[PDB]
């Protein structure tokens, strides 16, 4: 019935990582009111007119995971048509009275390049420190939600009325209606939104938390799309594009390292490999009745 | 009483029955409430529009059975409480409803 | 409500009421759960003579006592054009003894 | 199917801003060799799916195997048992009748 | 859970690499997929890489498989230490020669 | 659809709840069509109780239009209504509709024409007396 | 007909500005399924015109009727009398000779 | 071959920033009548190259001559000795058998 109730249903479709809704405020084709002839028309009767936007329509913004499966002839590719078909078939089966869906849009991604000059402590190794920086920043930018079992949410003190508030029924008799991966915590769902402005202090305060980092002498950020620099950068804040999610641009960042007015070398490619290796894993699987409902004693 | 009502409105507000019972349970200091369908209220004119698709309006009465006020025959509700009820109801209803 | 004179014995009325109550109690959870849901226009195999309808229809028709909830034809009257105007008869013209 | 070259050429002009409806009409109006199942001439190094149609020497061939396959440099329509054609079955049958 | 989310495609790629070189260990893959409940289909021949391409392409493929395997390995190793004391305090029927 | 506005409305606000309801016939509006001839539906006191029940059950923010029609208009509606539903499904179910716009335009011409049926007025004095608010007028000839 | 993939790919680079000649060459060089009369695989829900060519099971079919038609679900090339094909006439004729 | 209409339509939006890549996928995924050798219906005034395939009345024809030719008004596939087809050779052979 509400927005979060739909986000939780969309996130439970294989291939969807996150989702957002947005209201349609400008409707195409444009519709104008002719007072002299008392009728609606496509043309502006006065060339100074308003467009009579009708209400009740949503715009769905999707975040898809990138599978990169191996083809039959030996290459690597990605295909999302089936996910779009499943999302459409699901949404058109759950709309309410007097509402419809205007379109479905796939979000892109921006890379954030970071330029910095860091002072290290004497007992430090720049390589691991830089690995930790990349890991912490990437965790900062793109969090992921966890799926729970009913029992482990009951062990947190949440009454079933707050857990089943917006879910559609999974079983009817002995027939499964749809497949489900578990429960999502509302409090964590409400905290994941799309930002528009990035502030450097949010990175300053987290870079200052890595052991071995003494002080930050320089820090700035820049926006990359399609591998090309879009702007010159700014020391204190950066504005994001409407259609894109921020990620960490490891290949376009550069962090210099100095110990007591002396420069220290860092093997950047080994750092990149170590960064890829130390990424945390997650669990996303299909669950059965014992973990989804509560039977009669 | 509480649980039998919840087993019917599921904690969501889509109909006259749902708006009324979700208020009387959360705010004990109300005595009576009425839900007006497709109606809008204009603050500047103090006029109610009887036909306005997309809006909902409620009118409430305070309890007054254990306290005394300055006008017991035509009582009023405090302005901070009128806003506290609008926020709660906006979170458990459709995004396209104005309350 | 009994609009017309009812010839059923009181026992038959009480039995019918019990039957209707048991059926309503078995159906309720799905009548309540989908009370705000609209029909699916994506299903290209369930357009007519089907139960692909809104929950509003199902609840209201149950409350009024109508037992068939489908998209069916409700108009069974038609007007035709008949061009057959030839007609046979046999007669003895005496006082029109005719077949 | 909807528009002609002289209608599509009318949306790209010396002073015309872009929009998504122009590309929708451009994509719908040309031939999509994946979605309409037609790939032209057989080539080595391409992957095919069940139902594809391909022209090899003097015949059109439809793939029979249900799983994706790869154009092998040796496997050619007529040698392998993936592809099929009627202009060859009928050819051989009429040759038989002619010989008999 | 971890294995069911992560280790299907690495297995398929390894099996294709092995078929390329002319010998497959069907028993290993059968045992692994039967134990954990996976689905690894019949493979294609990747005789295209990495003994038939630029030494960088040969590098990237191997690193790409190794990184996923090592991620899952490390996750399990890191989470293990948090269950040792509960594995003891949750029972009263341990073997006496061990207790 | 029709909008029912007059030139004097050009000098008021487009957000007026009364004006906005008239110029925007596409938002939170719903139409219900019922036959009148069944013997329980010819009773006006019963007819009005049924309307009240529908308004209680509907969502709070949605307005309804209710019409009681005869045999000529019931068939005219059902045929156009059925063909549009089938064409709408085909575009969603794999873009396979033919004449979608023409089927729509033949439906937008029937909705404005639906009207309620009432019995004809006859004056009462001292077999079917005219009752105010529920009778219709006749014609001169 | 004029240009290849490697020639068209040469006009759309990272720092260039668009122009109408690029789109003229793009439209002329690809296959226009309306103007060259070829629609690939038969689908119901389309509209066809006199002269269209369509591939249905193991045969190519040309439409005979001079007015536009809507491709109906239960009218399929071979059942109806709109379409035509030679690989079926010749097939039946050779079957007859084989039987005789 | 790599993408469908519903995948290509996903790259071109008003609020999307385009690039060289999108056009690479657009060009690779549609049918290039020069590089895949298929021109649809015969028209006079064109130029053809060795290997082209063309549909003329109820038959597909491949061009035999190795040098480019100009499609002349009064030279048509079947009259001239540039083109070739099997549905005509087999047709005449089966006609002969039928007559014999």
């Amino acid at each position: 019935v509400t927005e979060l109730d739909v986000r939780k249903r969309l996130i439970d479709i294989p291939g969807v990582r996150n989702a957002w809704l947005q209201k349609v405020t400008s409707y195409e084709p444009n519709i104008y009111v002719n007072f002299s002839d008392k009728r609606l028309q496509y043309n502006p009767p006065t060339a100074e007119s308003k467009t009579l936007n009708p209400r009740g329509l949503y715009t769905v913004r999707l975040d898809l995971d990138q599978d990169y499966r191996k083809n039959a002839c030996g290459q690597i590719d990605r295909s999302w048509g089936d996910t779009l078909d499943e999302v459409k078939q699901v949404l058109c089966d759950s709309r309410n009275l007097c509402e419809d869906f205007a379109d479905i849009v796939i979000l892109g991604e921006e890379e954030i390049g970071i330029c910095a000059d860091i002072q290290l402590e004497t007992n430090a190794d720049a390589e691991d420190v830089l690995v930790n920086i990349y890991v912490r920043i990437q965790q900062f930018l793109s969090p992921r939600l966890k799926f729970y079992t009913l029992q482990e949410l009951l062990d947190k003190g949440k009454s079933p009325a707050e857990i089943f508030a917006g879910r559609p029924s999974v079983f009817d008799g002995e027939n499964r209606l749809y497949k489900s991966h578990g429960f999502i915590d509302t409090d964590e769902l409400e905290a994941l939104t799309l930002p528009t402005i990035l502030h450097t202090s949010d990175l300053y305060q987290e870079i200052l938390q890595v052991p071995g980092v003494s002080a930050i002498k320089k820090l700035s950020i820049a926006n990359y799309i399609n591998g090309l620099r879009q702007t010159q950068g700014h020391p204190w804040y950066l504005q994001l594009t409407d259609q894109y999610r921020p990620v960490l641009g490891v290949k376009t960042s550069k962090i210099n390292f100095f110990k007591s007015e002396l420069p220290i070398g860092v093997d950047e490619e080994e750092v990149e490999r170590r960064y890829y290796e130390q990424q945390a894993a997650y669990i996303k699987t299909i669950r059965d009745r014992d973990e989804l409902d509560i039977p009669v004693p | 009483i509480r649980i039998s009502e919840r087993l019917r409105h599921k904690g969501r507000a889509v109909a006259i029955f749902d708006y009324e019972r979700l208020v009387l349970e959360k705010f004990p200091q109300i005595y009576k409430v009425r839900c007006i369908n497709h109606g809008q209220f204009d603050d500047a004119q103090e006029q109610l529009y009887e036909l306005a698709p997309g809006s909902v309006t409620l009118a409430v009465i305070p309890d007054l059975s254990q306290r005394s006020t300055t006008n017991d025959l035509e009582p009023k509700v405090n302005i901070n409480l009128l806003q506290e009820i609008e926020k709660y109801l906006a979170s458990v209803s459709s995004p396209w409803a104005m309350i | 409500y009994q609009m017309f004179a009812t010839r059923n014995n009181k026992a038959t009325q009480e039995t019918e009421i019990i039957h209707d109550k048991a059926q309503f109690l078995q159906d309720y959870p799905t009548l309540s759960r989908d009370r705000f849901r609209a029909y699916n226009y994506y299903d290209c195999h369930a357009v007519w003579d089907t139960d692909n309808v809104a929950g509003f229809k199902k609840r209201v028709l149950r409350l009024l006592g109508i037992d068939d909830v489908r998209r069916r034809h409700l108009s069974h009257y038609r007007v035709d054009k008949d061009s057959r105007n030839l007609f046979l008869s046999i007669d003895f013209s005496s006082d029109d003894l005719t077949l | 199917n909807l528009r002609k070259r002289n209608e599509l050429k009318s949306l790209f002009k010396n002073k015309s801003r872009l929009s998504e409806t122009y590309f929708v009409e451009l994509i719908d109006s040309t031939l999509n060799k994946r979605d309409d199942r037609f790939h032209g001439i057989w080539k080595p190094g391409q992957t095919y799916q069940k139902g594809d149609v391909v022209y090899y020497n003097h015949s059109l061939w439809e793939m029979q195997s249900e799983n994706e396959i790869c154009a092998k440099e040796e496997q050619t329509p007529g040698i392998s048992t993936d592809w099929k054609s009627l202009l060859k079955e009928l050819e051989q049958k009429v040759d038989k009748l002619q010989h008999e | 859970g971890l294995v069911k989310t992560n280790l299907t495609e690495p297995l398929m790629r390894m099996q294709s690499f092995e078929l390329g070189c002319g010998n497959v260990d069907e028993e290993f893959y059968r045992g692994f997929s039967g134990v954990f409940g996976l689905t690894i289909d019949a493979p294609l021949r990747s005789d295209r890489t990495p003994l038939m391409g630029t030494v960088k392409d040969a590098r990237t493929e191997l690193d790409t498989v190794f990184q996923v395997l090592l991620q899952t390995y490390r996750q399990i190793i890191q989470q293990a230490p948090n269950y040792l004391k509960a594995s003891l305090s949750d029972r009263q029927d341990h073997q006496p020669f061990l207790s | 659809l029709p909008i029912l506005v007059t030139p004097e409305d050009v000098n008021t606000e487009p957000d007026d709840p009364y004006l906005l309801a008239r110029t925007d016939p596409y938002s939170f509006w719903v139409t219900i069509v019922l036959p009148y001839w069944p013997q329980r539906f010819r009773d006006i006191p019963f007819r009005r109780f049924v309307e009240r029940t529908l308004r209680l059950e509907a969502p709070a923010h949605i307005a309804l239009k209710i019409a009681w029609v005869n045999v000529r208009q019931m068939r005219d509606f059902e045929l156009a209504y059925r063909h549009w539903l089938e064409q709408l499904a085909l575009e969603s179910c794999e873009n396979a509709a033919c004449d979608l716009t023409g089927t729509l335009n033949r439906l937008l011409k029937i909705l404005p024409q639906l009207r309620n049926v009432y019995p004809k007025a006859t004056l009462h004095d001292c077999n079917n007396p005219a009752i105010l608010n529920q009778t219709a007028l006749g014609t001169a000839n």
